[PDB]
């Protein structure tokens, strides 16, 4: 009733269940659907689904799952100085953490639960979106130190293809993925 | 709970729910700015925030202070837009410009 | 420790709600102070820019007026001029905090034989007068920015202290009072069981 | 209104019509600053940046209250050729003042 | 029993009565008598008695009374801030609200029964005291929007008159009321 | 409440009680200073003050965070010594000095 997780219903439930997905009303008010909160929500089954993922999804799969878990924890960690000071006044080794956090929360996680082609998403497609965002982060963190800062990054026409890559059918996706990754590997050399 | 099923296309008036959310957020950040202005001062804010302070202070005596007149639905939405006119256009960041250009502006 | 009644539970819920409003209000106070801090730091940049450029003007003026001229005559021109006291101060009270800001009189009436015997020290002297005006300007900007900074330090340790100390202490007292009142209601719903049992062990004694 | 880079610049300050000094060492400058806080030159002092950046040790020495002698770093006549630190100086001002380091 | 209005006596008797006068101990620890906790008392006969008030005490009696009510409410809304920050570092236009709340609690509400006068107080005397207090507050907020101190208000020789203005008898109170009203109207242009 | 019986000569290394007492006292003062930094600025400190900060974070990261590995009592005690080597011998109030002579390098 109260918006609390201390009543004995929820305490006995959390003692017995295996995965918990806290839905928030604030994240659903900021038009971010699904309203899952990735901070007080936890699963326990990941340690023993690991050989399944390495057999059927891809051989590197819990590494980049750990990568986005670390990335969202970095964003929710250093949101504090963004909130106090001002987001433009950030560094260049944290501005890109903020912006890859935003491209995660606005392309990867947020899902239209009414769209024709968006609603279903298998493991290969989520693997593809996940690898594109990780490749952006790694090549951008390589290339921030020698020729650019963040204003010479945050407009580049690969980011539009990442942010619209999720409205793609899975008969069309596993050729779209190689071409978006090829263009990002060419683009951060063209800069 | 059921307000989202009771307003809209041919129910009462087509701009209803957006004005509901907008009045909620505007009085929400009117109350606490009216509470903050005790310890900073009238002349040490921004300008739109003092517009919010005037909006909330006049809101809770023109909209809630009804008295006893048989207030219809069109008259109450009309006075809701007269209250929303004291906020600047563009700052109303919950309504698209169709109902803005049609209804807004008139006190 | 505190008297465990349902009234005291409501007083503790009321003060928990007041402290939770206070965290929001003091964060908003810190936000307004940060807004004027970043409104003043670029004024500090512009004041330092004007100070260094007028500094270069007065330095070049003195270089010309003692290189093209006599060091003894700039000594006589300096020591003939009196020390010219008279700078004064007024008071800023804002957010309670109070600093004095200053402005100077700087009298020009000392026209000591106003046909000035070098051709340069009037020029350099007015350059140093503008220099001192820019200096007292940078001083007032400095003290305003230091007051804003220390007050943001106060509000930050006040928010952190109030949150981490007197949210969980009040939460602990609310949980203490709720559990002792549940013990009292459990003793009531035991004693009612026994008195119902020993009224219905009377039809069974007939 | 004492200002301390050189006595050579300070006689230029006398040529402006305000009192100034020069020490070319730290403790001598703080001692003359100390007697200047003791008997006032109306309590507004600037010291050379290569001599003392922060003379506030003298404030906590004599007059901890009212912060009336305001102490200022100042660009010397042999240093104003470069435009001292302005943007990184504001970087370390923010780092000193609010705790955070920003870029802005 | 506990000194707690959460019993089966009090919360069975507060549903069938008007005019509930909840005392408290904190106002009676210091001798501020009667110790009516204003923050939790009520009376359901304010609406349907204003005809009698108009035709027997004064014509503007509901207006003056509701203004007293809303000043006490505004004070008890600012007591939150004033105990969370302190009665310094405030804006001067609300420390007048708190000090007029203080002078109404030290003049209008507080009554000693054992004094020879001020034991009984018919309602024209209460109308006189409320008209004094709100004439003071109206013209004082006028004089502080002109821009004055608030030390300069709290040391006038015009409100020791107010603090003694519950001890005059019900015979001197008309002429005393005229002269205190005159001095309140005449001591603000001289600031 | 025990471990006074189960340390010392012929049970563990000789220095086991003194290492435990020193590590506890040092980490208590480390978390005191990490509470202090949350209030006052970072410059109200001496230098072994910052050494207790460094020892607090180095303790919490290298002595506890083992993850999976099968540490000994030998590897544990020499990790405790290589943590204590990050502190001055004048800050070693507890350990009797011949353990310091045989170790601490």
């Amino acid at each position: 009733p109260g918006g609390d997780m201390s009543e004995p219903v929820t305490q006995s439930t959390l003692r017995i269940v295996g995965a918990f997905w806290r839905l928030d009303a604030s994240l659903a008010f900021r038009r971010h659907f699904p309203a899952i909160n990735w901070n007080g929500s936890y699963s326990l089954f990941t340690s023993a689904l690991d050989p399944w993922y390495r057999e059927n999804v891809a051989e590197d799969y819990p590494e980049l799952r750990d990568a986005i878990s670390e990335l969202l924890q970095r964003e929710a960690g250093l949101q504090e100085i963004v909130q106090l000071v001002g987001p433009d006044a950030l560094q260049d080794a944290e501005r890109l953490v903020i912006e890859v956090g935003r491209i995660i929360r606005e392309d990867f996680l947020q899902q239209n639960a009414y769209h024709e082609v968006d609603a279903y998403c298998s493991m290969k497609k989520a693997y593809g979106i996940m690898k594109m965002i990780l490749a952006f982060y790694k090549e951008a963190e390589a290339a921030i130190k020698r020729g650019v800062s963040i204003d010479e990054i945050l407009q580049l026409p690969v980011l539009e293809r990442i942010g619209r890559a999720r409205y793609v059918s899975e008969e069309e996706f596993p050729a779209y993925f190689e071409e978006a990754m090829k263009e990002i590997q060419g683009a951060f050399k063209a800069l | 709970r059921l307000m989202n099923n009771g307003v809209g296309k041919g129910k009462t008036r087509e701009d209803h729910k957006q004005v509901s959310d907008q009045l909620y957020s505007a009085y929400a950040n009117g109350v606490d700015i009216r509470k903050l202005v005790a310890i900073i001062g009238e002349d040490a804010l921004t300008e739109n925030d003092r517009r919010y302070l005037q909006f909330a202070d006049a809101f809770e005596r023109f909209f809630i202070n009804q008295g006893q007149q048989n207030r219809s639905i069109e008259e109450s939405l009309q006075i809701a837009w007269a209250l929303l006119s004291m906020l600047p256009q563009g700052e109303l960041k919950r309504i698209s410009k169709d109902h803005i250009g049609k209804y807004y502006g008139q006190k | 420790q505190v008297s465990p009644t349902r009234m005291n539970l409501l007083q503790r819920r009321g003060q928990l709600r007041l402290a939770q409003k206070g965290v929001d209000l003091l964060k908003k106070k810190r936000d307004a102070l940060v807004a004027e801090f970043f409104g003043l730091v670029r004024e500090a940049m512009e004041a330092r820019k004007a100070l260094d450029q007028a500094a270069k003007e007065a330095y070049a003026a003195l270089l010309l007026a003692q290189a093209f001229d006599g060091p003894e005559v700039v000594a006589g021109a300096a020591l003939g001029v009196p020390p010219l006291e008279g700078v004064e101060a007024e008071v800023e009270n804002v957010w309670g905090s109070k600093v004095p800001r200053l402005k100077a009189t700087f009298p020009d009436g000392a026209l000591l034989s106003p046909v000035g015997t070098p051709a340069y020290t009037l020029e350099a002297s007015r350059a140093f007068r503008r220099y001192a005006e820019a200096l007292i300007r940078v001083a007032n900007t400095e003290t305003r920015l230091k007051k804003i900074g220390e007050e943001i330090k106060k509000t930050t340790r006040r928010v952190n202290a109030l949150e981490q100390v007197v949210i969980p202490g009040i939460r602990a007292q609310i949980r203490f009072i709720q559990q002792v009142l549940e013990q009292r209601e459990r003793e009531d719903t035991f004693r009612l069981k026994r008195i119902k049992g020993k009224i219905e062990a009377r039809e069974a004694e007939e | 209104m004492a200002v301390i880079a050189d006595p050579e610049t300070a006689q230029g300050f006398r040529l402006a019509g305000l009192e100034g000094y020069g020490a070319s060492s730290a403790e001598e400058a703080q001692s003359l600053l100390e007697t200047l806080v003791e008997r006032g030159g109306y309590a507004l002092v600037a010291v050379d940046e290569a001599l003392l950046p922060d003379p506030e040790r003298a404030v906590e020495r004599l007059m901890r209250g009212r912060d009336l002698p305001v102490l200022l770093p100042i660009a010397g006549l042999k240093e104003a050729f470069q435009g001292h630190d302005v943007e990184g100086y504001m970087r370390e001002l923010v780092r000193k003042t609010i705790g955070f380091d920003i870029k802005l």
